């Protein structure tokens, strides 16, 4: 079974997810999944074709478990890990505002998404975070956007130049 | 005084600017490098009630024509086969642009702080909903009254099978809503609409009339009457941020990126639309493009915004140099991959080749002969067991997908751009076709992770992908897509399965 | 020329014959129904559905999407164009919602246009008929101009609360309904100003300037908590569903309905004011229209979701509690307005009864739908504390 | 088939070629304006005038007629299809009249259709909003059901008064306006019943049957003189102009405007009734619309006729006096209804204020137009003597 | 608190009770019948729903016209002959729609039952819509067509010609002058049910064949309203079927109504179809038989049998006189072309073959005459020849029936050639058939319409034309023409130079 919308990888993960019946275990697995399979900094591209769909299924499980374990106030203001959402947002924004360059800034923003994307952090705080973190990242990235020659940019990004044609 | 009195829109609008009030958290919820001025005004002094009336009047005329006279004239049928197919793509792809523009202007409405500027974007929000439903109606009408409903009736799901759809989403979906609100406004309004959409919409109605299609002119001409307000929104976006120090630092960069993004896809796809998607021609794309992008937009329109620090996109020259053969190079690929579409394609006929060669010297020696070869191989015949892809395999001409624009390119065969950059980053391979998109990726890796068709379909047999994504007619056997536009000898799923073509990721050959 | 220069394929002999010759003998497929693959909500697929469902290019990783793969271009940082991360609510399919009134753009602007032209006719008839003569001057210059006028900012704020939703909605059917709920709110705010402008034309000395109503809204007491609630709903809520749900199924359903229906619609008549009720009729019609859509989305589709019913109700129950307190505060401050009225206009019993009508309607139409345990007398007593 | 068997000359290659070949190089006349010979009332000829003026085939012996000769077929006896003998009024041209609102059929049904649909939407919102909860039961079950309902027979009777005029009108512009005045009248009557049918649906024991309101109209005392005047304006007048003038410039302008505006529109709101005013809003919007047309015809055209100015004013002054008495009587009888209202609903100081509004508005819009000298005090006094 | 409302039927349910009894509650119009005050109507409508259903139709219609049709230049790409034909068809129908307003207003007054009054009332409003629709057709062709003259002023230029008189008898006076019931039979039972209803659709058929998409758009919309009028006509007979006067007078009023209507339409409609077009749809003789004989005369009238209605006794007579009627009339219409407000064309070769194929003997009579006139130069202003001169030269008097106003030429006609001339109290009267003769003999005062020869006597042709504005914008060229080409148009001078003077043909019997 190798379909686009339905396949063995997806079925397998649906089972792994059906076995998460505790918020701490499920939330930890979601965060681990994001470190392993999302963003250009993912530990591996083996799940490239299904990680988006699988992540959603894992999110569904974490949300359901969090709503059942948390009282109303914590559901609104605490991350699935028990952290105060506002504190995390403010601390991350502070780190972002102190970022020395665009390279540090991108690590902060991307890392924040991998660690706190919604089922983890309440949506309100998370999107407030997107608002502030994204602003600074762009401000640093778009300044003198074309000054660095491609030859040197490839080096800064740290890609392995496999082939060039012109 | 007991005389008949009332109140009009302008009279209420006079006080709309004062509707917004100050409070600590009264600020946009979206990330942005720019600051839209608090006192920005809007050109059209509309209120909800009057907006609805002026659009209602337009709908009446439009739907009246469609349901009555045009239906009585069998206007849905009496259109050239090639154009009936072209409209499946033009109307549905445009539909997604209209739709995302809804979210796009909702985001700009959120960004604007002056009530009048918010109100201006609001009108566009409602207009793009109207346009979404209008484009939907065109496919709806052709499906119900045309010579071939397949594709017109399910494009929303059958468009997902092909690679041309990916590029459309970049410029007309994601490009409209993902990024700095201002960057989005440039892709949508200052570039998208002002440069391509406004002129394109009228051109389509002319090419449509030429091919016997009076349905599209009826709808698209109505859509066009709304665009003036959107041009004004794009213009006001620039005005609203012009006096902010950030503007001098970032405006031209976002504008240059937006320009390259839009043209990268439309330069080759539109020319493919007009020249290869019609029997009767109206004008050569080469000249049409230079007049639109260079003179009209890149000269006059952009020039008017020079007083706000707006400069001509630095990538304009590269765009022009790459433009000449772009659409010819791409149709070779679209036709070669015909089984992945939701429309029927036809090879240039004898008469057409003369035009191409006449308008593009050197066309025949390259594309002409190739097409002649494919037809000789039996590309139009189901019993041949041949699809142009095979020819690419046999001649070792790999087709790559630009990681950023999603535009397919075959550098070893193109007469236009032949550049190819292949990078490896953290376990993943990436292929680029130009220096502008490469920079975008190098600087913004996490913005461009779109899986291409080869990556997703890798190891899959062609007919399997087609069947899984419902690329079949109601008989459950005949393919929606076809390599010819005739009514007989239509390829079936079995005809493709027998070819046993399997997808492979071209980038894996690199070590 | 009389015939023109451009030749058309449908009517030009030479071109049409070329066209006709290339045509097939019959359609290449007998399924002439666009959207045939969409599961109909009703007996047969409606035009509303065919023209709307699946217009949004979502991939399958966003519940109900038919596309595949990641977006082509995302925000700096990686945020997807649209994603599950923009709302706490979950569902098996974001495309299940259906506006019970089946409103796509054409029917929507058609009805609003009818209301516009009839409104103009009414005003011209009202002015020519001199019906203004019998309207109590104080009610007119004090309550209509200042207090009804200040309410325009409330509606304007609720309109703006919809901006983020217009951008983040996870489906076409929800985006369209959402856009129309918001557009009706800005319309109402503009109708309030329209009335003030009309009054300034037939009543010597009446100032249509918004300075007074705006000062009342921004610095008065009657609407203080109402404004604080609106500022929060609009700008402190980053979840598009929390916004639409809390605005329509909590704040506007309680505060909005009380102000529009139990204060102005109820008392204006007693002062010879048939003018304001004409506009409030539009506002209430709009309120009841939106309610059907709001109920279908949050109760029929999300609150009763086959897989996330329990989860979604827990969350909405949470949002109701979060916003019920500020809503009660808003109503409580508004009670201060009754002391401003001419003696004998109304009394504590009428005020209380009207509060219970709004609260009882709310329990029935909204709260009960998610099992929220509302205590009607507790809510009313908290509000009545605001009576001076 | 896909193409159909019928060939159409606009799209069929063969047929279209023939048509195209027979076409002239350019239009055979540059004057592409239909009705160009009609004298514009305003700056430029309006679509309303072009499509309406001179549709009636009158010959020159009917002031304004452009045709010639007698009719082709007449009534047994010799009465002409249309003729000067069907009305006392005279003019230099019956086609002078112009509806200030310029309503031909299309605009007319467009506006009424908008009102119908918004009305349905309003009722749907009102019921869903539970607004009926704040309406006074007695005002609803007694004054709206019985007395407002009875008034539908009044408006219905005024509607029917237009039948003969629909047949005798001497010009297209006058026939169209007349038809629309009468059609709006039955619409109102139907809206009154509509409201009672609406109440019946949302108020459990409410009976929509016209039994009660009809008996009130046919036997009651409150509308006795009202019904008598209506029966006369309708079946006793054989002059289409006396009918139209007497109904819109005398009776309905006085009695009608008082009942609709000064009674139900003024008092209903006090009983928590925003429902009835919703429909009365239409009746008044309609009244004010018709008024502009009635004024243009009988005053701008006839009353100010370049040749029969004095003559017509005399006839209209005569008519004004003739029906002013039956109208005064109608108002008097109606005054009895106040005594049936609950204590504290209103005082004589208020009613007197409303009566003077009706009269002063009348003299302002109608009476002073034909130089009819009416005494506001004597009229108000005679009517006010019915409480 | 469920959303609730009230529809048309729910109000209409109580409409019958709207009317109440009282002394003079009776019709103001003379009539021999009594319409039962318990009569019902088929469609349960109220003013507001009526307005909505018509508004929706208007929407589509005006939408097509203003948009797609105008972009297609539909007002222009029509055969010249049809452009001319619509000047007559639309304007002549317009008067029928207009008088139908007054007629139904009179029937509304006649009906005593509120529902029956309501039925007629709906038609009163429909006929107003149709008046404006036919007006709009001419207005549109005037605005965007190949020849606005006539389309732009038919309301006054139609008074010049004789054919307009006959139109007024069937679509104006016949609709409103006489017993309310007689009028109803002329308009609804006969006019609409037998002719109008079928006619309107056939017209859209001939229009389509000739490139005209404007008329189908408008006329097909008009057609959607006719079911209500058929019902009114039918209910008219049901309303009086119980009154004893019915068994004594109905069938006579019906017969007279039938003869009246067919007398004009049999010749005139066939003329407009076969001679006012290039492309043909169907031979009029075939159409007529199906329409008048089968559908109406048989199927439709048959359903009214139980109400004591019998097929007109003059039916056989009508069928006999019908065969050549339209062919005979066009000769006169063309011979008198200068009195029209439209341009005429003689049959081309293809048409003559079509006429001969469908009407054996056509060429030897009409065909040869047309070729004779054309060779003589009837189409060329320099020839100094107008076909009327040929009638004079060959002693073929043209008379106007005193009753129907239909022109007839007994000595030349291939159809009916009966002629009766009488003198009464110093006045001469010419009749073309026994039915019209009886009508006049019994009701002399109902028919005193002066004919064109009586009014124009002694006047020079160009003088009548000039006085009645039969000219184009240049003030010199005639609106009417003996050909449909764009060159060599006749001018007032081309006519004046001939010195044709009108004479009263009946005086020859003095
Ligand atoms: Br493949
Ligand atoms: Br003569
Ligand atoms: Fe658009
Ligand atoms: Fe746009
Ligand atoms: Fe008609
Ligand atoms: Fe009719």
């Amino acid at each position: 079974k190798l379909g686009i919308h339905s396949n063995d990888t997806r079925d397998a993960w649906v089972n792994k997810i059906a076995q998460l019946n505790t918020l701490e275990k499920a939330a930890e697995m979601l965060k681990q999944f994001r470190m392993d399979h999302t963003t250009p900094f993912r530990n591996s591209y083996e799940l490239d074709n299904d990680y988006l769909w699988i992540e959603a299924k894992l999110e569904e499980k974490v949300a359901v478990l969090k709503a059942r374990a948390f009282n109303e106030v914590d559901f609104r203001h605490k991350t699935a890990f028990g952290e105060d959402a506002k504190s995390v947002l403010d601390g991350t924004v502070a780190k972002m505002n102190a970022a020395k360059d665009k390279w540090e800034a991108e690590k902060i923003h991307i890392g924040f998404r991998q660690a706190y994307k919604p089922p983890i952090m309440p949506v309100n705080y998370f999107l407030d975070g997107e608002r502030q973190l994204g602003t600074r990242l762009m401000e640093l990235r778009n300044l003198n956007y074309y000054d660095t020659p491609l030859e040197e940019l490839r080096k800064q990004r740290g890609v392995r130049v496999v082939h060039l044609q012109s | 005084n007991r005389a008949p009195t009332s109140v009009n829109a302008q009279e209420v609008h006079r006080w709309l600017q004062s509707f917004n009030w100050d409070f600590k958290n009264n600020r946009t919820k979206y990330a942005t490098k720019y600051k839209m001025a608090n006192e920005t005004k809007e050109q059209f002094k509309l209120i909800a009630k009057e907006y609805a009336r002026m659009e209602a009047v337009k709908d009446e005329r439009q739907f009246g024509s469609l349901q009555d006279a045009l239906t009585r004239l069998n206007a849905g049928v009496r259109v050239h086969p090639k154009w009936n197919e072209t409209m499946k793509v033009v109307s549905n792809f445009l539909e997604v642009g209209e739709y995302n523009a809804i979210a796009a202007t909702g985001m700009l409405w959120d960004s604007a702080q002056a009530a009048e500027q918010k109100n201006g974007y609001l009108a566009q929000v409602l207009d793009e909903i109207r346009h979404t439903h209008q484009c939907a109606y065109v496919n709806y009408y052709f499906a119900k009254n045309g010579q071939d409903p397949a594709g017109h009736n399910d494009a929303r799901r059958t468009r997902t099978i092909g690679p041309l759809w990916k590029g459309m989403k970049r410029v007309f979906s994601d490009g409209f809503i993902s990024g700095d609100a201002v960057e989005c406004s440039l892709n949508l309004q200052l570039v998208g609409e002002a440069c391509f959409t406004n002129p394109l919409i009228v051109a389509v109605t002319e090419w449509a009339a030429a091919n016997g299609d009076e349905i599209t002119p009826t709808v698209f001409l109505s859509i066009e009457t709304d665009e003036l307000r959107h041009m004004a929104n794009g213009y006001q976006t620039v005005v609203s941020i012009a006096n902010d120090p950030a503007s001098a630092k970032y405006l031209n960069t976002d504008l240059n990126n937006a320009f390259w993004t839009q043209q990268k896809y439309f330069t080759p796809v539109l020319g493919m639309l007009f020249e290869y998607g019609s029997k009767f021609k109206v004008e050569p794309w080469v000249k049409t493009w230079d007049r639109w992008v260079y003179e009209d937009w890149g000269g006059i329109w952009i020039g008017r915004l020079g007083k706000y620090g707006v400069e001509s996109p630095r990538s304009l020259k590269d765009a022009k140099q790459d433009a000449y053969w772009a659409h010819h190079d791409l149709y070779l690929l679209a036709y070669a991959l015909w089984p992945t579409g939701f429309f029927r394609l036809a090879l240039p006929d004898q008469e057409e080749m003369e035009w191409f060669e006449a308008n593009y010297p050197g066309w025949y020696d390259h594309y002409g002969k190739i097409y002649e070869e494919w037809r000789a191989r039996g590309c139009e015949d189901p019993s041949s067991g041949f699809i142009p892809l095979m020819w690419f395999i046999e001649n070792n001409h790999p087709i790559y997908i630009d990681r950023v624009s999603q535009v397919p390119f075959c550098p070893s065969l193109a007469k236009g751009a032949s550049t190819l950059r292949v990078h490896e980053y953290n376990g993943e391979m990436h292929t680029f076709s130009d220096q502008w998109g490469e920079r975008m990726w190098l600087a913004e890796p996490e913005r461009y992770e779109c899986q291409n068709i080869f990556e997703q379909y890798e190891g899959r047999e062609l007919s399997e992908v087609i069947a899984e994504l419902h690329g079949l007619r109601s008989d459950g056997k005949t393919l929606i897509a076809q390599p010819h536009v005739r009514g007989d000898k239509l390829w079936t799923l079995d005809d493709i399965k027998r070819l046993n073509c399997v997808f492979k990721n071209p980038v894996k050959a690199f070590n | 020329s009389m015939l023109g220069e451009r030749r058309r394929g449908l009517t030009d002999p030479e071109m049409a014959a070329v066209i006709l010759k290339a045509l097939p003998e019959a359609p290449l497929d007998g399924n002439n129904k666009m959207g045939y693959f969409v599961t109909p909500r009703w007996k047969r697929l409606t035009e509303y559905e065919a023209l709307t469902v699946y217009a949004q290019p979502n991939a399958d990783w966003i519940a109900g999407g038919l596309d595949w793969g990641d977006w082509t271009q995302k925000f700096h940082g990686g945020r997807p164009s649209w994603g599950n991360e923009t709302t706490e609510l979950r569902t098996v399919d974001w495309f299940k919602h259906r506006d019970p009134l089946r409103r796509w753009h054409a029917p929507y602007v058609k009805d609003k246009a009818e209301e516009w032209r009839y409104t103009d006719r009414f005003l011209q008839g009202y002015s020519a008929d001199g019906q203004i003569r019998a309207m109590n001057p104080t009610w007119r210059d004090e309550f209509i101009n200042r207090y009804w006028g200040a309410f325009l900012f409330n509606e304007y704020g609720l309109f703006n609360a919809h901006s983020q939703g217009a951008r983040e909605a996870l489906s076409d059917v929800t985006r369209v309904s959402l856009a129309f709920w918001g557009f009706d709110k800005i319309d109402i705010a503009q109708m309030i100003q329209l009335e003030r402008g009309f009054l300034a034309k037939i009543v010597p000395g009446f100032d249509e300037s918004t300075a007074v109503p705006k000062a009342e809204w921004t610095n008065g007491e009657v609407y203080k908590s109402a404004r604080l609630a609106v500022e929060g709903l609009w700008q402190e809520v980053f979840d598009w569903n929390e916004s639409a749900f809390s605005v329509h199924a909590v704040y506007d359903a309680l505060f909005g309905q009380f102000v529009r229906r139990e204060f102005f619609q109820r008392l204006a008549p007693r002062f010879g004011d048939n003018l304001t009720p004409f506009f409030i009729n539009q506002a209430q019609t709009y309120f009841q229209i939106a309610k059907q859509g709001v109920q279908d989305l949050y109760y029929n589709c999300l609150g009763d979701d086959p897989e996330f019913s329990d989860y979604n109700r827990t969350v909405m129950r949470n949002w109701t509690g979060k916003w019920l307190e500020p809503t009660i505060a808003a109503l409580r401050d508004f009670m201060g307005l009754f002391a401003k009225l001419p003696a004998g206009t109304t009394d504590k019993e009428e005020i209380t009864a009207s509060l219970y009508r709004v609260v009882d309607d709310w329990i029935e139409d909204y709260a009960s739908r998610i099992d929220f345990k509302a205590d009607r007398d507790q809510i009313v007593k908290a509000v009545l504390a605001g009576l001076k």
